[PDB]
């Protein structure tokens, strides 16, 4: 409640006014596998601001200039989302969050 | 779409007049989605780098000068400026960020509404000193003439030669109401021993004979 | 208010170096990226490009794609876009505008005018007025103006002939002569009948050059 | 906020005028007025007029009625001042701050320098080496030095010991001859009973004109 | 048009006096309604702008300590240095905003009565070597004395001549504060052949008796 | 707000003093005391010691006591250094310290370019082709180069061919050597492939004096 | 009291190890209230301005890279850097400030080691064309050499030379990260034609083999 941050604004808000509790745990050692983890992604660029307790499951282009990319990508047109490429034999901090 | 580079040249423009700085969009308002429209100005005077005047050709920033008088939509955009000012007597230019490949285009460089004129032709006779330099510089110049796209005649000793003269127009005029080419001579000092006779005739619209003066060996 | 100011002084010799730098302000870096402009000196504005260093890759118009190497800094605060085999057609300012998520040049600083010579040799300025000798049987009034030579860069401001009338600042488009500097010229009317009351002097006001030389014309 | 900010000294001949105003910013056109402060070489000032926002219409001090050209902008909420054949009191600096509902000038500008002069270039003074002639019985203590003339602009340091010291800089009050270029030295000490054992050596090193020059005596 | 008269012709005043600068107006200004009287007392530093002292005969500026006081009626009101200051040391102007045209005078410039120091004066012979360098340059040193009332003396064989001498002072300075001289000789070439004896006399108030050099030839 | 700048602009003769100041201000006069150390040639910050104006008396170092009899501004809150009998062993780097109750040395300030040479007049480099004696047998590649020796002032960066090949140039520290003149040695490694097939050519930038010369290298 | 010694001159430093230079203080610095000791340590790149490591002895600067870790009180104190990167390859120095006066050594300068390599020893004799100016010069230079631990041996006539020139040594090249020692020998025209003899006998540590150069007049 009150931080900031691109997970924050586009992956998964939440209240100011939040009053409850979490619970997270390591779960990369077996859930993952050689070749880079692309099964967890986190959004990093959206062009319409998300609310609190909203749903991203779209996956448009990102937009990136002025110059609109209405269905043509290019220069100023890059895709959104890219893979964290991480090692299964890593300790848990180059590791996910259970939650 | 095609990068835009306008052609012919003219298409009258008028100062204080519902001003119309003309370029049009091979496209039309039909944006596919959600129907947004990309258009700019960027108008270069003296020195000023232009900056943001108009964004998606309908609103534009709180603090942003309403000379900008909405008007037009669809394949084509023409902007008025209010008031036409000494303010906003420049060179113009219009832009948009539609679609590939992105561009600017040439323009418009303004005139202002008077008639055409005689040049100032006169002769003058070069210094001693300036001779002694190697070369011989005589001034043939011209004031009060028009339009954009002119021609400045040279002939040489009885032969028909171009190519070998300087020519260049004024900018628009602060003061005396007056344009002017500046034409300084290219020839070697030799020429001067072996020939005699050096002047210049201009034809330009506003004379009805050339102006041709005649001079005696030795100035 | 996110303000990018340009830098430097450009007399850019061909196969030589240069620096490419904008100085980004106003915001964090990780918010707004950077596109660039070439002003043609004096012709029809020219669209290149920039960048969004999110990856990195970027393609200009024709002119500006691929002559030297293409480099970019998210972190330092600079976009990076230069040219290689820069000659004296294309020498041109290295213009940077800061983006908005609607508008793609949104703010400049107060810019850089230069004017740039493909390294030519230096030549001594040489004062060279022209007066006339004999009377001046034209009639009411003439057009002359005085030489200044071997200047390099812009501006000057010239005032002529006491005030006779009040115009005489003239600085025309110039062209590249043989001789490395461009050559200036002006227009003033004076009056004929002033034979001992007004003289031709020309004050040589180039700034860069520090050259200050008037003269009596008896 | 009440920025005004003038700079750039100009040389032009007399009869024609120059282009300087003293700009205020981000208030409407309605309310507030400027002086100009004009101050010739240590003798009175030379006020000219203030603008009223109003109207446009203009004041004239008696004296100098018709000197001024009468001009107002009302959407910059600024208009510009130009004079036309003062004379050569009125040819000095020109300073200004933005009037005050309660007193004349408070916050000023840099400032710039109009002088009206002969269009006189400048010509190197005489410098000779200098030796004693007579013996030393001024009194109190020895000093001597090298009489410099006709310097333009400002400033000129001639180097006693290449000057380690403040003593032996100096700036006078301004006085105008017939080409009003001035006459600057230095000052040094040196006991009276030592004549004999030191080297005394001038040599002009004007840094704006880009002078340097060696120079041996004996 | 308007004559307004500051005080005193002259006062070799010291750093911790009581000095007196008034500036008069044309008329007494004092009129009903608001009290107040507008006019304004300003110091100019050496080398920098004007600074407030005084306004509305009354009060004190908001930064300018009680140093200053408010006094003074009718037509004049007062300009009082209590303790002249370190900072203080420049000149003293007076301004006046109450009939138009704003007119000025040259303002208190406060210098200091100091014994005489004279400063070693010398002169050198010219040789016709000089004659080729094609100007004429003749030194005499004045410096590091006061007042600026000074006197350049010129004798050339018991005669008087005039019309050509001027002089140059400098201010007031940290440690000693007096001033530094400088005075130009420039001489016609008909005399310099004619003549053998040329030099120039200092004979301020500091000196005893004016002392008459004279040298004899074979150096 | 802690604002240091060492200034004064002078070029000294032998036989003087030099005076390297800070114009130390931002916080409260009496709160620390500043003091000085010295720096020659890259080598470890000499500290000297340091005076209070609120103590006023002098006592310091015993190493680098007596030389100084030092003035000190309470009112402008800036500190001058100042030590007597000048010669070429305190021709040094000059830098202020700022006092920390916690560690000494942590941020420093600009320095300052003060050397006391011994009255070497401003001469040219004079080059100095160097060519093989006997067999071509060093090795490896070929080296030549020209030879630059007694010149005045520092320093020296050698281009190469035009603008072509530089990077890489480098420059001695400069000591005084016997000959009077500063005598530093600036050359680069030349591919082996060019013996020959490529002309030799000198470009000194000996810019501080404004000279330059070319000459071939065989 | 406290005398400081600054060691070793030149010592290749690698990435990861715990650095350890010797530098000594005399007496035991434990100030006896509050047992808190104050401490600091230098870091100046090539000619730059020094920066703080370690204060008060123990701890260093909040928010400074994981390079630094250092201590060290009384007689007791080492610089630790930890990833000796190319831009951490300058000279470090030691410092103490428990009581005045503080004492400084000759210098510590580290380097990165690379693979055993070494670069061919030049001989530079002057050429005849440069005698038009009335000067030889016989001069013996190292430029391009690693490691820096080389040295230049001047034998006239059997007989030493040295103590004529105080020296500081070229850093680090950017071409093949090496150094240059040199010493320029001036002579007469005169006796330069009439003797011969002068050579510098190289013994560099990257050579396997005594490399003696020589030269023969005449061929
Ligand atoms: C249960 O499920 C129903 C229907 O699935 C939900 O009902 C909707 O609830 C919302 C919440 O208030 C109502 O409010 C409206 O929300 C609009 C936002 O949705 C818009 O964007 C969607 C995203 O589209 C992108 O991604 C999808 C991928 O799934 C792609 O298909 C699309 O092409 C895009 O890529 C659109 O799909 C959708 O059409 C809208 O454009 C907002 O725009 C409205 O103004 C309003 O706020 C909405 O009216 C409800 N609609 C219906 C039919 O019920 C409900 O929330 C779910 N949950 C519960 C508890 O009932
Ligand atoms: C930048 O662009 C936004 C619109 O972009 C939108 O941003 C998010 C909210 C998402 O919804 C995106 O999908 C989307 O692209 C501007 O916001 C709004 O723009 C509209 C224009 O269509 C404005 O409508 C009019 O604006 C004029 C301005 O003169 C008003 O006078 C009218 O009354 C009418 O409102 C709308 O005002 C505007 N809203 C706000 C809050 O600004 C945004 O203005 C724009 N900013 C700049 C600096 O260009
Ligand atoms: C210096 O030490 C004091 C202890 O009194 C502490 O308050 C202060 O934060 C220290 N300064 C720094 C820069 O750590």
């Amino acid at each position: 409640p009150g931080q900031t941050g691109k997970i924050a604004d586009y992956n998964y808000k939440l209240p100011d006014d939040f009053t409850g509790c979490v619970i997270a745990w390591n779960s990369n050692n077996l859930d993952s596998k050689v070749g880079g983890n692309y099964n967890y992604l986190y959004r990093l660029f959206r062009k319409s601001n998300l609310k609190p307790f909203e749903r991203d499951i779209s996956t448009e282009i990102y937009q990136a200039g002025s110059t609109p990319c209405n269905g043509v990508e290019g220069f100023n047109c890059y895709f959104p989302l890219q893979s964290y490429g991480f090692q299964p034999t890593n300790g848990v901090g180059y590791q996910p969050y259970r939650v | 779409d095609i990068v835009m580079s306008q052609s012919p040249s003219s298409l009258a423009v008028s100062v204080g007049e519902k001003v119309t700085m003309s370029c049009k969009s091979s496209q039309s308002l039909l944006y596919s989605s959600n129907q947004k429209n990309y258009l700019a100005w960027y108008q270069q005077k003296l020195g000023q780098t232009p900056k943001l005047l108009i964004y998606w050709a309908s609103s534009r920033e709180s603090g942003v000068p309403d000379r900008f008088t909405g008007s037009g939509s669809g394949t084509d955009f023409t902007l008025t400026i209010s008031s036409v000012r000494a303010e906003d007597l420049a060179v113009y230019y219009c832009q948009q960020y539609y679609r590939y490949p992105l561009t600017f285009g040439v323009g418009t460089k303004l005139e202002l509404k008077r008639t055409v004129a005689a040049p100032s032709v006169f002769i003058f006779p070069p210094s001693d000193e300036q001779l002694k330099s190697g070369t011989a510089s005589v001034v043939c110049l011209l004031n009060n003439f028009y339009p954009r796209e002119a021609k400045v005649q040279w002939k040489v000793d009885n032969a028909l030669q171009s190519g070998n003269s300087q020519e260049s127009v004024t900018e628009q005029d602060s003061k005396d109401s007056t344009y002017s080419l500046s034409s300084t001579l290219t020839l070697s000092k030799a020429d001067y021993e072996k020939h005699k006779v050096y002047a210049c005739e201009v034809t330009h619209q506003g004379l009805s004979s050339p102006v041709t003066k005649s001079f005696n060996r030795g100035e | 208010e996110v303000q990018l100011q340009q830098s430097g002084p450009e007399m850019v010799k061909p196969g030589a170096s240069v620096k490419i730098s904008c100085k980004t302000s106003g915001y964090t870096f990780t918010e707004y990226t950077i596109y660039w402009v070439k002003q043609s000196h004096g012709k029809s504005l020219e669209w290149l490009g920039g960048i969004n260093p999110n990856i990195g890759d970027t393609t200009y118009n024709q002119k500006f794609k691929g002559k030297a190497t293409l480099t970019v800094d998210t972190s330092s605060s600079t976009a990076y876009m230069e040219l290689r085999s820069l000659t004296s057609e294309d020498s041109a300012v290295y213009y940077c505008a800061r983006e908005v998520y609607n508008y793609s040049f949104a703010y400049w600083g107060q810019g850089t005018l230069v004017t740039v010579s493909a390294a030519s040799t230096t030549k001594g300025p040489s004062v060279f007025p022209l007066a006339p000798s004999s009377k001046s049987t034209s009639g009411g009034t003439a057009a002359l103006g005085c030489l200044v030579k071997d200047y390099f860069p812009e501006p000057v401001t010239v005032s002529w002939n006491s005030g006779a009338l009040t115009s005489g600042v003239h600085t025309f488009p110039a062209v590249l002569q043989s001789s490395g500097l461009y050559s200036l010229s002006s227009v003033v009317t004076v009056p004929s009948s002033s034979l001992g009351t007004q003289t031709y002097i020309c004050n040589v006001n180039h700034k860069p050059s520090n050259t200050k030389v008037d003269k009596k014309a008896e």
